[PDB]
Formats: structure tokens, sequence, C-alpha cells
């Protein structure tokens, strides 16, 4: 099995413009999005098939208090975070917590805070601390290093709880989640040569350009990886030609365990 | 689906280790909580374990063992006040309290210099019943419930008189029949053999 | 404060070739704050029926959103995103290259 | 600094009456909640409020409704008592919920006894028994036992009081009441509690003794049709004096 995600945000606005919502929570499997809130509608709700079609409403109704109650948490946390900052104006409060079951079968955690979309407080879930990006970020760090449990308790979530919602998850969109489309891939002049995949998915990939079985990192442009909008996606990678001299250049693409090499006569 | 086990009764002696069990078969685990709850009273955080290994604080520590879903409360050199209800609660996959019925602790104390006697307590003129104490008897006794429905018989009951330092057993019989005496008003429970009933009249 | 500003990246779903129906893709990304303002446009004018996904999240705290319509590609009509930001003094345009 | 407070302590309902109760957190809290305890069986959830401003139900919900008024009230309301929901009910709350290691804390609790009919409710009998002569010789310690006998529901809170001073030291009361008829679903309790001293205390002529039993019964709202008297909420208490 490939290495798959999951991860829940949280995005809290504290002089939002007037409709958008104060505070925003949405859940992902890989890149998927699997469930969504916010403070306008006050609910939970699936964000994939799968999800609305394997949990009961009694799953949905439990997270709605929840997430109610997260909200308001939040709203508390970035009232204070501004506050210390002597921030005037709208400001942004960010969450990310999740983890990764790897190909090898090993796994990863991950939790960490953002103020205005730079980093504010990441958790190493092996030393058990918080590591803060500047003053006021360690008044915060003191207060939650205080509440040891705390802190095993999210070494547990990421590590046990985490990775068993994340199978769990797996299971319910497999025909999704787990499927192979192979990319199709091709090569035209533009003077550089444009090397074009799409229709693939997953949407991990990996294009490059080599010249005369070497390859140049340095001289490759690389394209990101799009959303195609049908469940799948389109990447491509451009080098530029030397019109005084010819070469050998050809693309290699590798996608879900196979190799590709188109090579331009 | 979800499931929590501990023993419904516990009795160790005074001064002694007593180590209480819960076992949890859930969906998922957030971390296992003890409470103590005096008789007629508010239960109250003992502990919390979410990662295996034992905690200690003060005379109780709380041990976890997730892989086997177990846990113990364990009180070292138990006291009378440690008498109480220990209740065992763990968190689930969505963060819900699923609680065991509780383990009820009882605490035999140690008597030093045993004197069991039972004594007829003086007449009330406002009560037609007669009143006998069987009192300062060794833990070891056992009080039974009277086989006459007209005789009455309650519990053994742990007196502490705090100035000297004393602890006694007793359990108080009582009735308004005409053949009941306090010579036979214990006869249906196993009383020490040295047992003093001082004469009557 | 460090506002980041939005890519715009315009293409199409699938390789386009005229008379053939297709979709044309906008995809903004990377930008913080979250509010955003986005406008598919044909030949200048505001397309009405286009359709986007939900607000999106990225691991290093910035947004994405992919903007997208039904439409057949002609040799005469051009296609274009417009897009508005904070980061932004006035709208920017990005015409669709194929 | 109170802590989570609750009323009232004890309630005698008949079946179909209304009920309500009040609960109050002075700690700041987000998150309360409603529970009954049964004996056999570990605490059941009613009702809870993640929140201020959002309630759902728990395990028990039926019989029950709940109103978080504000963020530091939450009751519990029964709207028409049924004989099962004779119960212990407590209310908790916490910082947040779904924090993990966040514990609970407890109000003292809400004892609570439905009945079809109040014909068998009674006030106790409390009588005061005085030591035995053979004891004080014997022991130098002298044991008064106070008996409370023939009351229903077990609604009732003894103390000892010497010299118009309630005591404690040297009191051991039944923790359970003992059941007049222990076949009988409704039986009638007995209670009985020991207030030993020494001897030279108790030969004191001037000290006195007194054994004093509340008991929560009805109220002026309840109907009442027997022979007997009202059996409303009051103090029965009997009294000794020291004997030289
Ligand atoms: C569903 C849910 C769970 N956990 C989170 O952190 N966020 C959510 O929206
Ligand atoms: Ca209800």
């Amino acid at each position: 099995m490939r290495t798959h995600s999951l991860r829940y945000f949280r995005l809290g606005v504290s002089d939002p413009i007037h409709g958008v919502p104060e505070f925003i929570s949405v859940g992902y499997v890989d890149s998927h999005p699997i469930t969504t809130y916010d403070s306008v509608t006050r609910q939970k709700e699936p964000r994939a098939p799968w999800m609305a079609e394997n949990l009961a409403p009694d799953h949905w109704e439990r997270y709605t208090q929840l997430l109610r109650g997260w909200q308001q948490m939040f709203k508390v946390e970035l009232k204070r975070l501004q506050r210390h900052y002597n921030h005037s104006g709208s400001h942004t409060y960010q969450r990310m917590i999740g983890c990764e079951l790897l190909e090898d079968g090993s796994t990863t955690g991950f939790l960490q805070y953002a103020y205005d979309g730079q980093d504010f407080l990441i958790f190493n879930k092996d030393t058990l601390s918080w590591l803060a990006v500047d003053n006021v970020a360690h008044t915060i760090k003191q207060a939650w290093e205080a509440n040891q449990h705390e802190l095993l308790y999210q070494k547990n979530w990421l590590e046990e709880e985490c990775i068993a919602w994340l199978k769990r998850f797996l299971e319910y969109g497999k025909d999704t989640l787990q499927r192979t489309e192979p990319p199709l891939v091709r090569v035209n002049r533009k003077t550089a040569l444009f090397c074009k995949a799409h229709g693939f998915y997953p949407p991990e990939i990996y294009m490059t350009w080599m010249k005369n079985g070497e390859e140049i990192v340095q001289e490759i442009d690389y394209g990101d990886i799009l959303p195609s909008g049908d469940g799948t996606y389109q990447a491509w990678a451009s080098i530029e030609l030397d019109p005084q001299s010819s070469n050998l250049y050809s693309c290699h693409v590798e996608h879900s365990g196979v190799h590709m090499v188109l090579q331009v006569p | 689906g979800q499931n929590i086990d501990q023993p419904t009764e516990m009795t160790a002696t005074e001064g002694a280790i007593v180590q209480i069990n819960c076992t949890y078969q859930t969906s998922g685990f957030n971390g296992l909580f003890w409470y103590q709850q005096h008789a007629g009273e508010a239960p109250t955080f003992l502990s919390y374990n979410v990662l295996d290994g034992l905690e200690e604080k003060g005379r109780f520590s709380s041990f976890l063992s997730r892989s086997k879903g177990y846990s113990y409360l364990l009180l070292k050199e138990l006291q009378m006040k440690d008498s109480a209800s220990y209740l065992c609660a763990v968190k689930d996959s969505n963060y819900q309290l699923i609680w065991g019925a509780g383990t009820k602790l009882i605490i035999k104390p140690d008597i030093q210099n045993p004197d069991p006697a039972v004594y007829q307590l003086r007449d009330s003129k406002s009560s037609d019943k007669s009143v006998c104490l069987f009192t300062d008897f060794d833990s070891q006794t056992n009080v039974s419930q009277s086989k006459d429905s007209d005789v009455y018989i309650t519990d053994k009951c742990v007196l502490d008189m705090r100035s000297m330092d004393f602890k006694s057993n007793s359990a108080v019989a009582w009735s308004n029949k005409s053949d009941f005496a306090c010579a036979n008003a214990f006869n249906n429970s196993i009383i020490p053999e040295d047992t003093f009933f001082p004469s009557p009249e | 404060m460090i506002q980041r500003t939005p890519k715009i990246q315009v293409y199409s779903r699938h390789p386009a070739e005229n008379g053939k129906s297709n979709f044309l893709n906008c995809y903004v990304s990377g930008f913080h704050p979250s509010d955003i303002e986005v406008d598919l446009l044909k030949n200048g004018e505001r397309i009405e029926k286009v359709e986007h996904s939900d607000l999106s999240f990225s691991k290093d705290w910035s947004f994405y959103l992919l903007y997208y319509t039904e439409f057949t590609p002609t040799e005469k009509d051009e296609y274009a995103c417009r897009v508005n930001h904070v980061t932004l003094s006035q709208p920017k345009i990005v015409k669709w290259d194929r | 600094n109170a802590g989570v407070t609750q009323t009232p302590k004890f309630q005698v309902l008949k079946t179909g009456q209304s009920m309500t109760l009040q609960c109050a957190q002075d700690m700041n809290h987000n998150s309360m909640y409603w529970y009954r305890q049964d004996p056999g069986m570990g605490l059941r959830l009613i009702y809870y409020s993640a929140s201020e401003g959002t309630t759902d139900k728990g395990e028990v919900p039926n019989g029950y409704n709940v109103s978080r008024l504000n963020k530091r009230e939450f009751s519990l309301r029964l709207e028409s008592a049924a004989p099962s929901q004779t119960s212990v009910y407590f209310c908790a709350s916490s910082v947040w919920t779904g924090e993990g290691s966040g514990e609970l804390f407890f109000g003292e609790g809400s004892r609570l006894t439905v009945l079809e009919d109040l014909k068998n409710v009674f006030p106790p009998e409390v009588a005061v028994f005085e030591p035995s002569e053979a004891e004080i010789s014997h022991t130098q310690k002298a044991t008064l036992v106070c008996l409370a006998t023939g009351f229903y529901p077990d609604h009732v809170e003894l103390s000892w009081w010497v010299n118009g001073k309630e005591v404690h030291s040297g009191v051991c009361t039944d923790p359970q009441p003992l059941k007049e008829q222990p076949a009988l679903n409704d039986s009638r309790y007995a209670l009985s509690s020991r207030l030993r001293v020494s001897a030279t205390f108790w030969q004191n002529p001037r000290n006195h003794f007194r054994c004093q039993v509340q008991f929560y019964g009805l109220s002026e709202n309840d109907e009442w049709t027997q022979d007997r008297a009202k059996p409303v909420t009051q103090i029965v208490s009997a009294e000794a004096w020291g004997r030289a």
C-alpha cells in the first residue's frame, strides 16, 4: 500500500468580513476533503461520498457538538494571541494535526499552530515539548508544557488514534484512494522541450529531464501538479534546448511504481 | 460493544496494600481516569493514564497497559479514610466517557487490644425498644443479620476517638419483643469465644 | 504581517482541440489570507455559470481553490482568469495559453 | 470559589410530577454534564453541553430535558416523573470537552425518589439510649446509641450535638440504612449511630447529648389525604444528659 495521510485543519479569523465564517475546520485524507465545519453552518458534514455512506448520523451529531466547543476555544486562543501581540485589525489563527502511514509500515505524526500564516508553535511528540517561534508563543509553550498529561494525550492520539482513524477511512474509500490511473505522457516544442502528463491518479508523480543520460536539475523548469477537475491530475516539466549543439534529451516519469522514458529524436 | 469491568468489592486491612483492577474493551482509547467517591458524596479526580507505565501521586499510584487494556489503582499504607468507592472511566475514540461500575473498598481497622463484649444499654422512657451493643471485637469478626423478623441488627461500624487515638468496631441490635435479651441477640453471628456478657439485673 | 500573493494558473482539463467539449480550470493557490475573488473571462466578459471547489488548506498554511467552467474552445474565443486579493493593487488577469 | 453547586440535595416526587434540578459552576468552565448514578452500574450520561449555546443527548435522554441558560448554569428537567427515575443525579463540568486529559468536577448530588403514592412516606422515630454501666466500669468508656426507625424514603441526615455544638469525633453512623422488612420493595428504613465518649465525660452531669435527624419529605404543595400527620420536611431529635 502506498503512503497515505490524514490531517485536520482549523482556521480562525478575528475580525472577518461580513458573511465570511469566523471559524472553519476541514479534514483531509491525502488530497481528498473528507469533513467540513464552519461557524456559519455550525454542522459537521461529510465532503466525500464514502465518508457519508460509512458513518452513521450519530457520528456527525457527536462531532458537531465537539466542533462547536472547539470553535469557541479557537476564538478564545486567538483573542489571547492578538492581545499579547498588541495587534489591531483582523488576524488569522491556524491549526494542523495529522499522521501518515508510510508504505514500509512506519508512521509519522505532527501537530502545529500558525498566526497570520506563519509558524507559531510546533509539537515534538518524541521530546514531549513545544517549539516556540517568539515570546508570545513562548508564553503559550510554558502553559501547555505545565500540563504534562495533555502532552502525553497528544502523543497517544497522533501515534495510535490518528493511524487507526486513517486505516478506517482508507477502507471506506479504497475504490478512490487505492486505485491507480496511469498518466498519458507526451513531449512537444514551445525553444524548450515540454514534457506533459495528464489523467493520472494518485497525484504523486516524478517528472524530470535527462541530457545524454545525465540529470541537470538546475536547468529544468518544474510545473505544479494541478487538479484537472475530474479526480485526476496533470503536470509538466520543461528544459531549454541548446541551439548550438544537439543533445540526447529524454523525459523520465515515475508514477505508482512504474517508470517511463520518452526519448526525443 | 464498549465494556468496563472492575470488581464489585474489595476488603483489605489497615496499613496494607490493595490493588484495584480495571479492564476495558473500547472502540479506541484516549485515556483512563480513576475517581474516588466517598459514600454519599461526589466523585473526585484521582489520576489519569494514557501511555503505558506507572504514575505515582502520594500513597496512590496508577498503572496502564494499552496492549492488555487493563489498569490498576494501587493504594499503599491503607488508612480508614481510604474507605470509598473507586470508579474507573475510559475515553473512547469520540472522547466519550465509559464508566465502570465502581469498586467498594472496605478497610478493616487494626484493633490493638480486642475486648469483645455485648452490653445492654439503658431503656429510653420514650421508646419500647431494648437495645444491645456488640463492641470492641476484632476486625475478623463478621456481624450476621437477624433471622427474627422483629429483631433488627445493623452491620459493624468503625468508630474513632481522635482524642485517645482509639478505634473500635460495634454493631447494634434492638427489638420490642418480650423474649428479647442481649445474651441471645447476636446468636446468629459467629462471635469471639471470650465475648464478655455482663450479668443482667 | 506577511501576506502572500496568489499564484494563478489557467489550463484545460484535457488537451484542448477546437470544437471539442472541455473544462477551463483556474487553479489559485499559495495565497494568505483567505479572502479572494476569482472570475473566469470569455473575451473579457465574466462567465456566468462558473463552479469552484471549497476553500482548501496547504501544509505551509496557505490556501488554494479551483475555479472551473465547461466550455468548447474555438479559434476566435480567448479565455482568462481574473483574481483580486489584498496583495493586489488591482485585479490581475491571466490568459489561457493553449 | 464554590465549584459546582447543584440543588436540591433531596426530593420526593409523585408519579407525573414535574421537577427541575439546578446546577451552577463558578470555575469559568465551558462543558457541563448531567449524570445519574444507580446501584450496580456505572455513571450514565443523560445530557451534556459541550459549550455555551449547544446541548445534546447522552446515553439516557428519555424522560429528561436540559437548558444551558448561560455559561455557568445547566438545568435538568423532569417533566413527568417516573419511578424508574428514582436515582442520584450528579452534575459535572470540565474546562473543555474533547481535550483528553481534562477531568470532571462533580456537584454534591441530588437524591430523587419517585413514588406512585405518597402514603408510604414516613418521618423517622428518634430515640437515644444511655450507655451501659457495665461498659463504663469495664472499658472506662461510654457509648450512646441513637436509633432512627421507620422512615421512608432514605432522605435523612443524622448528627450528634454535645453541649449545643455538633460533634464528629467518636461518632459512627451506619453507612447504609437497614430495611425493616427486607422482602418488601417499599420497606421503611432504620438507622443507628453511636457516640462514644470517655467515662469521665459521660459522668459530668452538665454535659448534654442530642441526636438530631433531618428528614426531607413533603412540602405545602404536596397533596395529603391520609389520617396520619402529613410527613413534611422536619427535624426529629432526642436527648440525654450525663449521669454522675
Ligand atoms: C472531525 C474533526 C476531528 N478532529 C479535528 O481536529 N477536526 C475535525 O473537524
Ligand atoms: Ca429527552
